[PDB]
RNA sequence: AAAAUUUAAAUUUUUUUUUUUUU
């Protein structure tokens, strides 16, 4: 029962496990031996740290993983791409990470399939299919010289979204699994991207599909029936997921199903906002970390 | 100083001078320039204060930014001989000014399109012995007028009506509002803020399809 | 409030407004404390152990001897901190060879030197590093010292914590002087700082006034003529406040410059005016309002029934005073000013000679006595002073010490005893300071 | 604007806000803001300062310098002076908000310039200096709420001498040390929007965007009042309105404002 | 004349600082997460900015593209309540100040690994809030810890300070009052080194102090990049600490 | 409901904390409370020894007198407390009495039912600190105790300046209710204040 | 004792005059 959170706190500008924690302009080591990779700078033998991280030695090799930075690119990825431009054949599309990823104009779903063969009047039509700021799943395929990647959709599974909303998180906390595509009780489906980006929607068959027409991939359209207990729901699982990342927290899936049946405490869905109660539910799934596994 | 102009000797000054419901009348008038494709000319007095302003359309002028799906309107208000409003008095203006024919205008019968209007605050007595707040209604209406006359396609003649430092803005025969401006007034006097402006714009719609219909 | 750094070190806001030309300019600055302080003394063992050199790797010198003059128990041994207002009542007894040999001088007291007189606060400046084997000051930046520093109280003027801090940098010293037993004695002037320590409120303190000092030491009768200092047929007006004047100036009201008042007539002068071609004459004892010849002052124009012939509102006066031009061109009738405030005294040390009529033979009392100047133009000054059989026959050295509202002629404090009458080596001396010669021989510093 | 939306999104996003039980994209009661934070007195050079923090990452800084001026030779006695990061002194959006919290601080309509006079003839000129680091928003709203925390941290130096300087023209006098507060009752600004039937409070830069239009609401003394401007976010999505909707949110911000306020009236 | 007291002769300065002093010093880093991953607030006495870092990213234009290395952009912003007296008009094409635009450009075209960043860009964004002298090894502190906040390729801790010269005697870090009292020299200092970034001297300066002079300001310069490196680090160890 | 004028606590040199040694004086209390119809309550609590949790302590006044409850084995005893304390005649006053009612309904359940909140009521009404340090300041003239409140109360007895701390935060909060039950009728917001303590007591 | 086995890296233009900060 109320509007805003205001706390008030006058006259501050502000409120005021073991490995090698290096700064650049430090030397490592001048063994010769070690190998120079990232992170690493050097005169022949000063082995030189170039930011703020962690010292890694693997085996033969030293380089220096930073704790700070962009989105790294990797092959075989699962992201979502929000378009950014249209070139000559090509796209653009922020990924989120330094640079956009390209996108070829062959490298996508036709609707009626490989039977729709090549056509020079396809990029006539490159508006057609895609245009700016739209949300898709891309699947990252290999890179160029410099570390800048480009994606394709070679899958049904991928392709261009509907049917909920976009959220987003650092891509720090966002874990590596061998899946992705995850399918929540309440009918519903998180497309975890790797990058940071998040898209919530509805179940659908092929969703249904994967646990047991074609024309319609780039439509604006959605279900048309959609129902306030799924839009509701919605946002439930909406607020957890920064409620995590308020509170730093790796996501599992069955987290946000804790996340999900903790937050049952609270019918009102406009609660699930405060710095507190996040926090609260945060340090409720931390304790509920140190019974099971 | 400026480089760029001819502001003679700097240390002239200008000359110094000290002290030694009514009607509101229009005259409409379009199609007289000939850079344009939408001219729109208009006179007004009331009671104490005579007002003339032109409003010029250039459209639809290319765009080299990028694609857009639809037409984009651009708005200027200058000042023309002898009153001076401020700079930043001004753009507030064209920022409420752009709002109301995005509620008006078939942008999309126009990509990639672009609307250039030019108003231009020729002249004005003020001899009665929110200075600029009696001046907006008759702005939209110079706007219509010409923007009629580069036949863009438009949805409604809309108009705002003035109440006594208030500007309302309707379509529809005044059964909506697309344009709201409040300044000080009394407190709750709103209906009658409905009112004196609705029969004003009740009568200044009537006043602009005459001007073209007529010829 | 005030924070800590990792060298134990303290760090707070000393914050104000710098009211200059009338504007209310908030002023900031951050204020640290540190606690190598040195107490500068022969005696101390310790402040010689935190001695650091300077950018010319220099160790200072801690010249305040072991053996002061020591005194009747319980004085004993002692050291004198002192008041600004003792300094600013009493700058040339300081001066005196004869006696008060060390001296930490407070920080705080040497800003509002600062504050108040320039050439002054050079004399201080010049006195500390010419302090030598006899005379010794120091000054100890004790608002520099963490532990003789205070803040503002609560419902405080800024005069409260200044005696207060002056009372809590005395409180530091015979502390620190409890294992020599040589005391500290604090010198003010201030009746009501003479009663906080009546009841002994916090500190078992030396508050002495100036004569309650000066009434023990063993030599006392030669200085207390150096101790500064009806009488009336009418009341002499008063001069303009500060906002008052500084309200004058801008608008062409007032005006300063420097005057002469003639000898041949005692009771007339003129200014040059930078405005004004002709020298402005200021006509009556009221209007010179006493001030002495040569000094800046700051005058007004009198009005036209003032006027001579050989209202509430600045818009008259000003009218006025494009009225006065008009009859600085005519030099048949000219304007007449008098002054409204002093823009500076022109006073120094002086030397003059006694009237005999203004002392008794039969007493050897403290008396009234008049100084007939060398200066012709400047008056006598009343001098209550007790051996002036002794100095009737003898040159003088005095120094004027105010002037209230009722005295006709003001009060001054006799200076430096100098020698008989028209002897040649006196006679010698005047000469050169009244006709500004500098004559005293190459201190040490300057060796 | 700011940001570049997809269009699948915007219908949904037009849909659900749009719900006959209307529903938030983060889910809040129709009338609820978003949780901030608010600092002030930090920058002890200035007569008072502000730092406000908003939910996405919005954030601004108002500083309060003042100055002694004759209050008959100027007429504005106050004034509003605003940068944001990023952007072109000769943009839009920064002359608007500029010129319009000058006409939302008018020197007697919700000023009680009475309380910045200091003489007969002289006062105190005053300088609302307004730096935004950041904005996802049409920031306006939140820029008050810093000020009115900035007037409430603003502190004054005393008159020492009198007050009348028409006969004796005194050059006034303050004292070096006790400063007083400005005794000042600030208005405050709200952003609203209307979504087919519903009307947000607080929008959110999503929801900021598919608004068929928006108000901005003067409140000041406990009340409402003067500048109120509809006012455009997008220009994608303009649509016309009812006036009731229009009568309907008056009270709508009414009834929730001092609560808000008495939120930040809290000491 | 002065009616001060500029540097005692028992060694002290207006705060009672040494000659070989600093102020309060204090970084700050990840002010602002939600702003850009470069963000990081100085105290130094009352100089206080506000430091931030956007990049390395795609350009508005093609046009303000390379094909070899990143670009790098200089935006400084003094308000007009950064002094005590305001300043009337704006400075945002100040010749004064584009300078120190062109400055911190040269300054920090070679900290950068240019080449790792090609065909992005990298904006610096200044914000000065209370200026107290100092002004301009002020900024290049505030650098070097926004460039480290997002943990940008670089070689080095780069350090600024301006240090003063009352006749004799060198004045490490003085304010804006000593500033308008002396002739002062800034440093930019590289690291450990004994190599300069940044020299300017804007004031007339005797030649036969000036080999003295700049062997002044090493020692404090190395004090600087000291100081910055812990006050990272004792933050580092409160991530993984509690990252894990 | 009805307001007073500001009625602070009894004289600090006039009272010790007399604690509750037994089922005796914990019985002493139960008689005591059970005719007033105000009473102020605090608790402490470890986190530490224990997975049910151990209250390490708690205090429960009346307008002179104010206890130290023993609950090590009396924590499963603390289910006569609610004698007087699920009364809906007297407000238990308490500044944030969730965790002094959850621990004692982690391992003892006991009915909640008519507690009087003063660390959110605070913030509402604009007593802007809502830490026992403000009000132990501002309206019971005392100092507070950080560093131990850190420290548990698992054994007994207790040290006394720790007894005079937390009981001054006793009377703190009595005293953060004390006015709090005056200005409450004033501003219009005592019909949310009474729903919120609804609100805490109900829900487990 | 023969037989043979593998690649693929991005192209052609949108902006507003310089004061002025406390010996």
């Amino acid at each position: 029962s109320e509007v805003i959170t205001i706390t008030k706190r006058n006259g501050a500008f502000q409120n005021s496990s073991d490995s090698q924690i290096v700064t650049p302009g430090e030397l490592v080591t001048d063994d010769p031996i070690w190998m120079r990779g990232h992170g690493t700078y050097f005169l022949d033998n000063m082995t030189y740290s170039s930011v703020a991280g962690t010292v890694s030695r693997v085996n033969r090799l030293l380089s220096v993983i930073p704790l700070k930075g962009r989105y790294a690119p990797e092959t075989g990825d699962h992201v979502v791409g929000r378009i950014a431009e249209v070139g000559n054949k090509r796209w653009k599309v922020d990924i989120g990470g330094k640079q956009h990823a390209v996108l070829m104009l062959g490298s996508v779903n036709l609707p009626g399939g490989i039977l729709r063969r090549k056509s020079e009047s396809d990029e006539l039509q490159m508006r057609s299919f895609l245009k700016e700021g739209d949300l898709l799943n891309a699947e990252v395929q290999s890179l160029f010289q410099d570390g800048s990647a480009s994606l394709h959709t070679r899958s049904l599974k991928y392709g261009k979204l509907r049917n909920g909303m976009f959220c987003q998180v650092p891509s720090s906390l966002i874990v590596r699994a061998k899946n992705h595509t995850h399918n929540l009780p309440g009918n519903i489906t998180v497309v975890l991207g790797v990058n940071g980006y998040i898209w919530l929607r509805k179940t659908s068959q092929m969703d249904l599909a994967r646990d047991t027409s074609s024309w319609q991939i780039y439509s604006d359209e959605n279900d048309p029936s959609i129902s306030n207990n799924i839009r509701q729901a919605i946002c439930r699982y909406a607020n957890v997921i920064k409620a995590l990342a308020f509170c730093e927290i790796g996501i599992t899936q069955q987290r946000i199903v804790s996340a999900y049946e903790a937050s049952m405490v609270y019918s009102n869905v406009g609660e699930l906002i405060e710095k507190n109660v996040m926090e609260s539910i945060g340090s409720d799934i931390l304790t509920a970390e140190k019974m099971r596994g | 100083q400026d480089r760029r102009r001819l502001l003679g000797p700097a240390a002239a000054k200008p000359m110094a001078f000290s002290n030694t419901e009514s009607e509101q009348e229009l005259s409409l008038h379009t199609g007289f320039i000939e850079n344009c494709n939408g001219s729109a000319l208009v006179e007004a007095r009331s009671l104490g204060h005579q007002t003339s302003l032109i409003s010029a359309v250039y459209g639809p002028r290319s765009i080299r930014g990028s694609f857009t799906s639809q037409g984009t309107i651009s708005i200027q208000l200058k000042n023309g001989l002898l009153e001076k409003y401020n700079t930043n008095e001004l753009k507030e203006v064209s920022s409420f000014l752009m709002g109301i024919f995005n509620s008006v205008v078939n942008l999309s019968r126009y990509p990639k399109s672009g609307i250039d209007i030019f108003v231009y605050l020729t002249y004005d007595k003020d001899l009665t012995n929110s200075q600029i707040s009696s001046l907006i209604p008759h702005c939209i209406t110079s706007i219509t007028l010409a923007l009629a006359d580069a036949g863009i396609e438009l949805v409604d003649m809309a108009g705002a009506g003035e109440a006594n430092g208030t500007v309302v803005s309707f379509i529809k025969n005044g059964e909506e509002i697309v344009g709201f401006w409040k300044d000080d007034g009394d407190d709750e006097d709103l209906l009658e803020c409905l009112d004196r402006c609705k029969e004003q714009y009740n009568r200044y719609r009537d006043l602009m399809i005459s001007c073209l219909m007529n010829q | 409030r005030r924070k800590r750094l990792a060298d134990g070190l303290s760090v707070t806001q000393k914050v104000f407004v710098r009211s200059r030309n009338g504007g209310a300019t908030k002023i900031v600055r951050e204020h640290y404390l540190r606690s190598d302080i040195p107490c500068l003394s022969r005696s101390c063992t310790k402040c010689p152990q935190i001695v650091v050199p300077d950018a010319q790797n220099e160790l200072p010198k801690f010249i305040l001897s072991d053996s002061p003059l020591e005194l009747s128990a319980p004085i004993g041994k002692h050291y004198v901190v002192l008041d600004t207002n003792v300094v600013l009542q009493a700058i040339d007894l300081l001066e005196n060879p004869n006696c008060f040999f060390d001296v930490i001088v407070p920080q705080i007291v040497l800003d509002e030197v600062r504050n108040k007189s320039y050439p002054v606060y050079t004399r201080l400046r010049t006195l500390c590093r010419d302090s030598d084997d006899h005379k010794r000051f120091i000054v100890f930046h004790n608002e520099f010292s963490e532990h003789t520093f205070v803040e503002r109280l609560p419902n405080e003027t800024i005069n409260d914590r200044n005696n207060r801090a002056i009372r809590k940098t005395c409180q530091w010293y015979s502390e620190h002087l409890k294992p020599y037993d040589i005391n500290v004695v604090l010198v003010t002037n201030d009746r009501l700082n003479r009663e906080a320590a009546t009841k002994e409120v916090e500190s078992n303190i030396i508050t002495k006034s100036l004569v309650q000092y000066i009434e023990l030491l063993p030599n006392a009768d030669d200085i207390r003529d150096s101790i500064p200092q009806t009488f009336s047929d009418f009341t002499f007006p008063e001069y303009y406040s500060t906002a008052r004047v500084m309200g004058g100036l801008k608008n062409g009201v007032l005006y300063q410059g420097n005057i002469q008042i003639s000898e041949y007539n005692f009771l007339e002068g003129s200014v040059s005016l930078p405005r004004f071609s002709k020298p402005v004459l200021i006509v009556g004892q009221k209007n010179l309002n006493r001030a002495f010849n040569g000094d800046q002052v700051i005058v007004e124009l009198l009005p036209q029934s003032e006027w001579k012939a050989p209202v509430i509102s600045d818009k008259q006066r000003r009218l006025l005073a494009k009225d006065a031009m008009i009859a600085q061109r005519s030099k048949k009738i000219q304007p007449t000013a008098k002054v409204v405030y002093i823009q500076r005294r022109s006073w120094r040390q002086y030397v003059g000679q006694l009237a005999p009529s203004s002392v008794d033979p039969q007493s050897s009392s403290t008396q009234n006595v008049f100084v007939i100047l060398m200066d012709k133009c400047l008056p006598k000054v009343r001098i209550r002073t007790r051996r002036a059989a002794e100095l009737l026959d003898k040159r003088i050295v005095i120094s004027i010490d105010s002037w209230p509202t009722t005295h006709k002629y003001p009060l001054g404090h006799f200076v430096r005893d100098l020698g008989t009458i028209e002897s040649a080596q006196a006679e010698t001396e005047a000469l050169l300071l009244e006709h500004d010669v500098e004559y005293r021989p190459f201190s040490k510093k300057v060796l | 604007g700011h940001m570049s939306l997809s269009v699948a999104e915007k219908s949904y996003l037009y849909d659900s806000l749009a719900s006959t039980p209307s529903i938030r994209p983060d889910g809040r009661l129709p009338h609820q803001f978003r949780p901030i934070e608010i600092f002030t007195d930090f920058l002890p050079s200035s007569n008072g300062s502000s730092r406000i923090i908003a939910s996405d990452g919005s954030e601004c800084i108002v500083s309060i310098k003042s100055k002694v001026v004759d209050h008959h030779v100027e007429n504005e006695l106050l004034q509003v002076d605003v940068d944001i990061a990023g952007q072109r002194d000769d943009a839009l959006v920064v002359e608007t908000i500029t010129s319009l919290l000058n006409k939302v601080l008018k020197s007697g309509s919700g000023v009680d310039s009475s309380k910045l006079q200091l003489t007969k003839k002289y006062s105190f000129k005053i300088f609302v200096d307004v730096l935004v680091i950041s904005s996802h928003s049409h920031p306006i709203s939140l820029i008050s709420f810093a000020i009115y925390s900035a007037l409430n941290s603003t502190y004054l130096p005393k008159l020492i001498s009198a007050f009348d300087d028409l006969e004796v023209e005194e050059l006034p006098t303050f004292h070096d040390y006790d400063m007083v507060k400005l005794d000042i009752n600030p208005p405050l600004v709200f952003i609203l929007a209307v979504v087919g039937n519903n009307m947000l409070l607080d929008p959110a830069a999503n929801e900021s965007e598919v608004a068929n239009n928006g108000l901005i609401i003067s409140w000041s003394n406990g009340k409402i009042t003067s500048p109120i401007r509809s006012v455009a976010l997008n220009d994608s999505n303009v649509k016309s309105f009812k006036p009731h909707l229009l009568k309907q949110g008056l009270a709508m911000v009414e009834k929730y404002a001092p609560d808000v306020v008495r939120s930040l009236e809290n000491l | 004349m002065s009616r001060l007291e500029i540097y005692s002769p028992e060694g002290l300065r207006l705060d009672g600082r040494r000659w070989n002093e600093l102020r309060r010093f204090e970084s700050s880093i990840n002010t602002h997460p939600h702003a850009a991953d470069g963000s990081s607030y100085m105290e130094q006495g009352n100089n206080k900015i506000i430091t931030l870092v956007k990049g390395p990213k795609e350009p508005r234009l093609k046009s303000q593209m390379d094909t070899s290395k990143a670009l790098l952009n200089v935006s400084v912003n003094i308000t007009k309540f950064s002094k005590f007296e305001r300043s009337k008009s704006s400075h945002k094409n100040e010749r004064r100040v584009l300078e120190i635009q062109t400055s911190l450009v040269r300054m920090f075209e070679k900290n950068v690994m240019l080449n790792i960043y090609p065909r992005t860009v990298i904006d610096i964004e200044i914000h000065v809030l209370e200026q107290d002298g100092g002004i301009m090894g002020s900024l290049i502190n505030g650098i070097t810890l926004a460039l480290i906040d997002a943990g940008i390729s670089m070689f080095d801790y780069i350090s600024g300070i301006s240090v003063g010269l009352y006749d004799t005697t060198p004045l490490l870090d003085t304010n804006s009052l000593e500033e308008n009292a002396m002739s002062t020299v800034t440093l930019g200092v590289v690291g450990k080194s004994e190599k300069l970034s940044l020299l300017l001297v804007e004031d007339k300066i005797p030649l036969d102090r000036l080999e003295n002079v700049l062997a002044i300001g090493i020692a404090g310069a190395h004090r600087v990049r000291d100081l910055m490196d812990e006050e990272l680090r004792k933050h580092a160890q409160k991530r993984v600490s509690n990252a894990s | 409901l009805q307001i007073r004028e500001e009625i602070p606590s009894k004289s600090w040199d006039d009272s010790v904390p007399i604690w509750v040694d037994t089922s005796t004086e914990l019985e002493s209390m139960l008689e005591d409370l059970k005719n007033t119809k105000e009473i102020a309550v605090d608790l402490e609590h470890h986190d530490y020894r224990s997975y049910y949790g151990i209250v390490c302590l708690m205090q429960i006044s009346t307008r002179e007198r104010d206890y130290l409850v023993d609950t090590l084995k009396l924590r499963e005893n603390l289910h006569i407390l609610n004698e007087v304390f699920t009364n809906p005649s007297i407000v238990k006053v308490f500044h944030g009495a969730f965790m002094n009612i959850i621990w004692l309904q982690r391992d003892l359940g006991l009915y909640v039912v008519g507690l009087f909140d003063t660390y959110h009521a605070s913030k509402a009404i604009g007593l802007p600190r809502h830490s026992l340090a403000y009000l132990l300041e501002n309206f019971a003239n005392f100092k507070t105790s950080k560093k131990y409140q850190l420290a548990d109360w698992r054994i007994r007895p207790l040290s006394k300046p720790m007894t005079a701390y937390a009981r001054a935060d006793t009377h703190f909060l009595l005293n953060i209710y004390d006015q709090l039950r005056n200005k409450l009728i004033e501003s219009n917001k005592l019909a949310g204040v009474l729903y919120e303590s609804r609100n805490v007591a109900k829900r487990r």
